[PDB]
C-alpha cells in the first residue's frame, strides 16, 4: 500500500495542420509560350483536377484547425484576482504587457520553431485568435470546473474542484484538504521544471521539413531536360521549327505532368495522415480538458486529474497533470473476517495487518480505521470462504447503550 | 546571382556597374464573393496576393466591398481573419470576425452555483 | 471526368480509333494508337488512385461509426462530448441512403442560483466532509445537496464522515450536526 503521493506533469505534442499551398498548372508546366498552351489544351481536364485536389487539401487544413479549437461559443475571462489556493497560475495565463495575449510558455514555444506559380495561402484564423481560444479554454477549465463543457458555465472554487477530481480517481476528499500546501508546492515546482525543460519538438518540425523538401524537389525538377535536347523552351523554339520541335516540347510537357502528379499524390497522402492526427487531437481535447478520463494511459501516464491546452505554430501542446503513487509498505491481509460464525467484507478497501491488529483502509492511500459495522456488510457463514481470520468487529451502538 | 532555389535573383548592369534586383509579377488568383443569386446580384471581387471602393486586405485587395468597424460572427470566410456578409438598400460589407461574446465569471473563493 | 476524358486526342491526330485505322496503315498509325493507349492508361491510373484514397477515408468514417454504435446505443458513455453534447442518456439509430443517422438524447442543466459554501464543517473540534455533495448556504442555515440538482437536506451523521481535528483545514465553518439517535433515545 502506498503511503506518499507525488504530482507530476507531462507534455504531448500533436500536429494540427500543414502549410496551405496552391500550384497553378499552366504557369508551371509552360512559361509564356503560347504554343505550349495550345499543346496543353489536349490534356485539359488534368489541370482542373490538380487544382481541385489542391483546393480540397487547403479546405481540409482549415477544417482541421477549426475543429480542434473552437469547442466553446462563449469567450470567458479570467478574474483579475489570482486567488487559486496557492496554485501560481502565471506561466500559462495571458499577459497584458505583450501586444498579443500569448502567454509565457506559448511565447517560449513559438520561438524554438524556425516564384513559378507557387502561391501560398494564409489560414483564415490568425494566430492571435488561436491564442484567444486557448485563453478562453484555460479560463473555463480553471474557474468553472468542467460543467462548462455541458451547457452553461457554473462557478465553483478551485479547491473544491480538485477535491472533486481526487474523489474521482478513488481517494477521499480529506487527503487533499490535509495537504493543500504540499500539493500546491509540488504543482508549482513541476510547472517550473517544465519551463526549464522546454528551454533546451521534432513532431512539430519534421512536417515543415518534409514540406520544404517536397517543394524543393518539385522546383529543382524543372532543370532536367526529361530526355529532350535542352531545358528552356525559349531556346528550343528559337532554334528549331514547330514540325521538329514539337517532339521536344511534348516530351517536356510529359515530364512536368509526371512531376505534378507525383507531388499531388504525396500531398494527398500526407494530408490524410494529418487529418488522422487532428481527429486524435480533437478527441484528446474533448476528453481530457473537459471532464475526467477513466481510459487508462490516454490523458498522460498514470491517473489523471486535469489538463491545460497550449498553442504552437501549426500545432497544439497539452500539459497533463497526473497523480502518481510513491513509497509503499509491506502488509499482511486476508479477504474475509469471521466474527460470530458469519462473514465480513469491506464496503470500500482491504484489511491490512498491523501485525497485531486489523484495519480497513482506502485502496490507494494508507489510512487506518477501526473495523466497525459501518465499514463492512455480512453475507453467509464462515464455513465456505477459502481464507479467513478470527477477530472481533466493534459496534458503535453498544457503548452508547448505557 | 542565385538563391537557395538556384534561380536568378540579381544582376549587374554591364554599363554602369551597379547592382539590380529582380522579382516576378505573375502572382494572383481571381475569386468572387456572392451573397446568393436567390437574393440580389451585387457581387465583389477578391484578388489573391497582388497589391492594390478599393479596400486593402492582408490576403489581397478587395474591390466592390465596403469596410466597417464593427465585429460579428461571420458568414463567408475570406482569409487572414476577414469575413464578408450582406446585412446592412443593402450592400456587401467586410470586417474582422468576432469569436463570440464575452462574459466574466464571478469566481470567488466561497461562492458556488 | 473519366468519361469525358475519352474525347481528347492525347496529342494524337484524332480521337476515334476507327477513323485512324481506316485512314492510315499500321506502320504509321501504330504511333497514334499507342499514344492514345498511354493516355487512357494514365486516366485509369489517376481515377484508381483517387478511388483508393476516398475508400480509405470512408473506411475510417465507417470504423468511427461502428465505435459510436457500440458505445452509444448499447450502454452509457462517460467519454464526455462523444455521444452528443452534454451528459448522455441513450441513443436511437436510424438508417439513411449510404449512411447512418443517430438521435442522441442528452441531459442538460438550466437556470442556476448563487450560493455560499465551505468545504469542511466543525462540530466538536473534529471535521465533517460530505459523503456525496457539497455544503450550500441558505444564508442562515446549512445543507448538503446533490452535485447536479438542488435538493436541500438536513446535515446528519448519515451524510458525512469525520477525519482529524479542526486545526488543519484551510477553511471551515462552525455549526452543529443533528444526530438521529438522540431523539429516539427517549
Ligand atoms: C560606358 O560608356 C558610358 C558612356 O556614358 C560611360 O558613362 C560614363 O559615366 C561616368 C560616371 O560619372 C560619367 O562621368 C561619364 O561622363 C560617362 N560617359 C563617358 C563617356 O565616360 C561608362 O562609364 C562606360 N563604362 C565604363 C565601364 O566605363
Ligand atoms: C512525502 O514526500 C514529501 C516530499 O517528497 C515529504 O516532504 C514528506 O515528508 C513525505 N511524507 C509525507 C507523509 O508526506
Ligand atoms: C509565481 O512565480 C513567479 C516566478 O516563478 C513569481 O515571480 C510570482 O510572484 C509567483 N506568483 C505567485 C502568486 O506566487
Ligand atoms: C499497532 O497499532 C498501534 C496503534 O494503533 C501501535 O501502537 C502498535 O505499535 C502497532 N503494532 C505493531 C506496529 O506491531
Ligand atoms: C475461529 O473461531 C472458531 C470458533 O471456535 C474456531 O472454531 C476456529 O478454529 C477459529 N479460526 C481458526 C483459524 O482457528
Ligand atoms: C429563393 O428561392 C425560393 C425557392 O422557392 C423562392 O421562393 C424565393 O422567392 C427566392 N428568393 C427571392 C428573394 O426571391
Ligand atoms: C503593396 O506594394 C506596393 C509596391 O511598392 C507598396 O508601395 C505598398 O505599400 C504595398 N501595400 C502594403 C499594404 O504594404
Ligand atoms: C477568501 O477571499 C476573501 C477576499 O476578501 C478573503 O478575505 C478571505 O480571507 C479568503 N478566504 C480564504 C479561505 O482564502
Ligand atoms: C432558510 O430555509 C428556511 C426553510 O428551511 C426558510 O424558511 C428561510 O427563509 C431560509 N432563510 C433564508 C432564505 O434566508
Ligand atoms: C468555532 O468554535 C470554536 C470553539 O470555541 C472557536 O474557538 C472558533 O473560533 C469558532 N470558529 C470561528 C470561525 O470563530
Amino acid at each position: 500500500i502506498p503511503i506518499n503521493f507525488t504530482i507530476s506533469v507531462t507534455t504531448e505534442i500533436l500536429p494540427v495542420s500543414m502549410t496551405k499551398t496552391s500550384v497553378d498548372c499552366t504557369m508551371y508546366i509552360c512559361g509564356d509560350s503560347t504554343e505550349c498552351s495550345n499543346l496543353l489544351l489536349q490534356y485539359g481536364s488534368f489541370c482542373t483536377q490538380l487544382n481541385r485536389a489542391l483546393t480540397g487539401i487547403a479546405v481540409e487544413q482549415d477544417k482541421n484547425t477549426q475543429e480542434v479549437f473552437a469547442q466553446v461559443k462563449q469567450i470567458y475571462k479570467t478574474p483579475p484576482i489570482k486567488d487559486f489556493g496557492g496554485f501560481n497560475f502565471s506561466q500559462i495565463l495571458p499577459d497584458p504587457s505583450k501586444p498579443s495575449k500569448r502567454s509565457f510558455i506559448e511565447d517560449l514555444l513559438f520561438n524554438k520553431v524556425t516564384f513559378n506559380g507557387l502561391t501560398v495561402l494564409p489560414p483564415l484564423l490568425t494566430d492571435e485568435m488561436i491564442a484567444q481560444y486557448t485563453s478562453a479554454l484555460l479560463a473555463g477549465t480553471i474557474t468553472s470546473g468542467w460543467t462548462f463543457g455541458a451547457g452553461a458555465a457554473l462557478q465553483i472554487p478551485f479547491a473544491m474542484q480538485m477535491a472533486y477530481r481526487f474523489n474521482g480517481i478513488g481517494v477521499t476528499q480529506n487527503v487533499l484538504y490535509e495537504n493543500q500546501k504540499l500539493i500546491a508546492n509540488q504543482f508549482n515546482s513541476a510547472i517550473g521544471k517544465i519551463q526549464d525543460s522546454l528551454s533546451s519538438l521534432g513532431k512539430l518540425q519534421d512536417v515543415v521539413n518534409q514540406n520544404a523538401q517536397a517543394l524543393n524537389t518539385l522546383v529543382k525538377q524543372l532543370s532536367s531536360n526529361f530526355g529532350a535536347i535542352s531545358s528552356v523552351l525559349n531556346d528550343i523554339l528559337a532554334r528549331l521549327d514547330p514540325p521538329e520541335a514539337e517532339v521536344q516540347i511534348d516530351r517536356l510537357i510529359t515530364g512536368r505532368l509526371q512531376s505534378l502528379q507525383t507531388y499531388v499524390t504525396q500531398q494527398l497522402i500526407r494530408a490524410a495522415e494529418i487529418r488522422a492526427s487532428a481527429n486524435l487531437a480533437a478527441t484528446k481535447m474533448s476528453e481530457c480538458v473537459l471532464g475526467q478520463s477513466k481510459r487508462v494511459d490516454f490523458c498522460g501516464k498514470g491517473y489523471h486529474l486535469m489538463s491545460f491546452p497550449q498553442s504552437a505554430p501549426h500545432g497544439v501542446v497539452f500539459l497533463h497533470v497526473t497523480y502518481v503513487p510513491a513509497q509503499e509498505k509491506n502488509f499482511t491481509t486476508a479477504p474475509a473476517i469471521c466474527h460470530d460464525g458469519k462473514a465480513h467484507f469491506p464496503r470500500e478497501g482491504v484489511f491490512v495487518s498491523n501485525g497485531t491488529h486489523w484495519f480497513v483502509t482506502q485502496r490507494n492511500f494508507y489510512e487506518p480505521q477501526i473495523i466497525t459495522t459501518h465499514n463492512t456488510f455480512v453475507s453467509g457463514n464462515c464455513d465456505v470462504v477459502i481464507g479467513i481470520v478470527n477477530n472481533t468487529v466493534y459496534d458503535p451502538l453498544q457503548p452508547e447503550l448505557d | 546571382g542565385r538563391d537557395i532555389d538556384d534561380t536568378t535573383d540579381a544582376v549587374r548592369d554591364p554599363q554602369t556597374l551597379e547592382i539590380l534586383d529582380i522579382t516576378p509579377c505573375s502572382f494572383g488568383g481571381v475569386s468572387v464573393i456572392t451573397p446568393g443569386t436567390n437574393t440580389s446580384n451585387q457581387v465583389a471581387v477578391l484578388y489573391q496576393g497582388v497589391n492594390c471602393n478599393v479596400f486593402q486586405t492582408r490576403a489581397g485587395c478587395l474591390i466592390g466591398a465596403e469596410h466597417v468597424n464593427n465585429s460579428y460572427e461571420c458568414d463567408i470566410p475570406i482569409g487572414a481573419g476577414i469575413c464578408a456578409s450582406y446585412q446592412t438598400s443593402q450592400s456587401i460589407i467586410a470586417y474582422t470576425m468576432s469569436l463570440g461574446a464575452e462574459n466574466s465569471v464571478a469566481y470567488s473563493n466561497n461562492s458556488i452555483a
